[PDB]
């Protein structure tokens, strides 16, 4: 299961044919946290380091919750 | 609790080489990455490798690419940094430091995001034409209130020796000096302790040097009178 | 790919201290603390994050391309090297700051400590000896020492080391004198004179 978090949060970020995706893991799915994943996430990721900060800022603002900024991702 | 003790530092020559080795201790050495820093004496900090946990992957700063090479082994604690090619530019304290958070599948590298969390106290390096030179200890003796004696550790190379007194039971008031560099290219040092006049008759003051490059360890006994 | 720091940076004590790190692309930023004669000690991580035993007054942040550790209400134990620290993904190799030296102003002068050995008779069977004096606890870090032969200079043979700062902020230093035993035997005394702040103490020692 850790596995599929990692695999939902490197393709959350690849993108930014799509519509496919967030269905796809909508239906599949039927802080210290994050930071286990950042190596894995970014593992020769070009700038990795800024899109991983994107992320968490947005996992800021949004005070499962991972879900909720592929929404505001599709917002554009 | 979590220990990083270096060792193999000490003297070389230009062009030569040099293996230093890190026994670490107080965590689970396969979980984490790892890393070698250096510093000049008075200078900034300047990384120079990290090895993934696994082995698998190695980063090295252009300083130092195709000269060092580091390894670890997991079975012993271990880390090493094999350096070929000294120059003196390559003179300074090595550090080996545990980097920061985790390591899954051979993917950590040293970020800013974890930082390295733990740094060890280093070992010296020195790349010199000259001879490795052990010192001769000299005691410094002294004259109601407290009398100062200590021990003069005389021309010396290289850097670093220690000195303790009463193989370290006898710590209040003990001030060792950072070491005169002497325009021969040899070092100096004393080491000076202020006890109770009412004692010099009774108890023995013995201070303990090592100047590990010259494998020198001499206990010398300071005297009164 | 450089991060740029101020070599030097003063502070009053209870002030806030703010330390810069600027630099061409973004990189996650950690944050470590030289205190004198140790190694590094990390204290601020992931930009903004400090590891447990670090106070609360150091804090960090990283925007526009310029990171800031901030103390607030810097004491006297604050005063330290401290080196901003990140990547660069398309070298793959850590990036150091080169280091600020922050200073906190007003401490009070501290009047040195000062030891006079003369030469032991160890040294005097193996035809050498060596005066040394021994400096110690002194603020501000700045002495002069000159050495008198009876009361004649001495100006050859006289290694004095540069003062160097000691864990209580203060400074320790030390001279050697080195000459013939029978130049030692010749005189009536020698004498160190060490001036701190205008102020000289003089030490002496004789054959007999
Ligand atoms: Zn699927
Ligand atoms: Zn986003
Ligand atoms: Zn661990
Ligand atoms: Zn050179
Ligand atoms: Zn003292
Ligand atoms: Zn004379």
């Amino acid at each position: 299961f850790d596995f599929w978090v990692r695999k939902l949060l490197i393709d959350t970020i690849k993108w930014e044919c799509f519509d496919k995706w967030v269905k796809q893991k909508e239906d599949e799915w039927t802080n210290d946290l994050f930071d286990s994943f950042f190596f894995q996430v970014i593992y020769k990721f070009n700038e990795g380091e800024a899109k991983w900060n994107e992320l968490k800022e947005n996992l800021k603002k949004q005070i499962k919750v991972l879900f909720n900024h592929i929404k505001e991702i599709a917002t554009i | 609790e979590v220990q990083l003790v270096e060792s193999g530092g000490g003297l070389a020559q230009p062009g030569g080489s040099l293996r230093l080795s890190c026994a670490a201790s107080g965590f689970t050495f396969r979980d984490h990455g790892m890393t070698w820093v250096r510093q000049v004496s008075g200078k900034g900090l300047e990384w120079l490798s990290y090895i993934t946990a696994g082995s698998k992957m190695s980063y090295y700063s252009d300083s130092v690419r195709g000269r060092f090479t580091i390894s670890r082994d997991n079975a012993k604690n271990s880390l090493y940094l094999q350096m070929n090619g000294l120059t003196d530019e390559d003179s300074a304290i090595y550090y080996c430091v545990k980097g920061g958070g985790n390591c899954p599948s051979d993917t950590c590298y040293p970020s800013g995001y974890f930082g390295l969390d733990v740094w060890g106290q280093g070992t010296t390096v020195t790349v010199s034409s000259a001879s490795t030179k052990g010192p001769s200890v000299f005691p410094l003796a002294p004259s109601g209130g407290t009398a100062a004696l200590g021990c003069l550790v005389k021309d010396y190379f290289p850097e670093p020796v220690t000195v303790s007194w009463n193989s370290g039971a006898l710590t209040s008031g003990v001030h060792t000096f950072p070491a005169v560099l002497q325009s021969s290219g040899l070092y100096s040092l004393s080491s000076v302790v202020t006890v109770p006049s009412s004692s010099l008759g009774t108890q023995t003051y013995i201070c303990n040097v090592n100047h590990k490059p010259s494998n020198t360890k001499v206990d010398k006994k300071v005297e009164p009178k | 790919s450089e991060l740029t720091q101020p070599p030097s940076m003063s502070v009053s004590p209870g002030q806030t201290a703010m330390i810069t790190c600027s630099m061409n692309k973004y990189s996650y930023i950690s944050w470590y603390q030289q205190r004198p004669g140790q190694s590094p000690a990390l204290v601020i991580y992931q930009d903004t994050r400090r590891p447990s035993g670090i106070p609360e007054r150091f804090s960090g942040s990283n925007s526009e391309n310029t990171a800031i550790l901030t103390i607030t209400g810097t004491r006297d134990l604050d005063e330290a090297d401290y080196f901003c620290q990140g990547w660069d993904s398309n070298v793959k190799a850590v990036l150091f700051g080169g280091g600020t030296k922050l200073t906190v102003l007003g401490q009070p002068k501290a009047a040195p400590s000062v030891t006079l050995f003369p030469p032991s008779s160890e040294e005097l069977q193996a035809n050498k000896a060596t005066l040394v004096c021994l400096i110690s606890d002194f603020y501000p870090g700045a002495v002069t020492v000159a050495w008198k032969a009876d009361s004649s200079p001495v100006k050859a043979g006289v290694e004095t080391t540069t003062p160097s700062k000691q864990s209580n902020n203060k400074y320790a230093a030390s001279s050697y004198l080195s000459l013939t035993p029978e130049q030692w035997k010749s005189h009536r005394s020698y004498s160190c004179q060490v001036t701190h702040e205008g102020s000289t103490v003089e030490k002496t020692v004789a054959p007999t």
